[PDB]
């Protein structure tokens, strides 16, 4: 439950 | 559309309903650690490829949006 | 257009796959120098790439793929 | 071993 989007997406 | 995923094989739902124009909200606390990382990739990679949204929503629900 | 090549480092480098193959263009990656998980993860979101766009991901060997639009 | 996943 640590995980987010790859900050690539933004 | 609100999925829940039992394995990496569930992804195959998010990425139909995903690729046929809808936005999908899925939850992944029945997915381990390891699981969950595969989905949020698969997802991701479904994402940039038609240059759609991802959000987190929460610790274990997401959504993927289109266009 | 010609196959794009490309060697991975890490998993942000899946944005030159998903850039090139969005572009229309095939894409043969190499996974030499990426661990055991970051290729589990690099597949996964090229499987995510391919299923989005309809196209074809095949094994080359064990540290090389491809990705083929549709 | 590291494959194409079924569903594709
Ligand atoms: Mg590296």
């Amino acid at each position: 439950d640590d995980l987010d989007v790859p900050s690539f997406l933004q | 559309v609100p999925v829940e995923l039992h394995s990496f094989e569930d992804a195959q739902v998010i990425g139909g309903a995903f690729r046929d124009g809808d936005a999908v909200v899925f939850d992944m606390s029945l997915l381990s650690r390891e699981e969950a990382r595969r989905i949020v990739d698969f997802a991701a990679g479904l994402c940039f490829a038609l240059r759609g949204k991802m959000q987190k929503i929460d610790s274990v629900t997401f959504a993927v949006v289109p266009e």
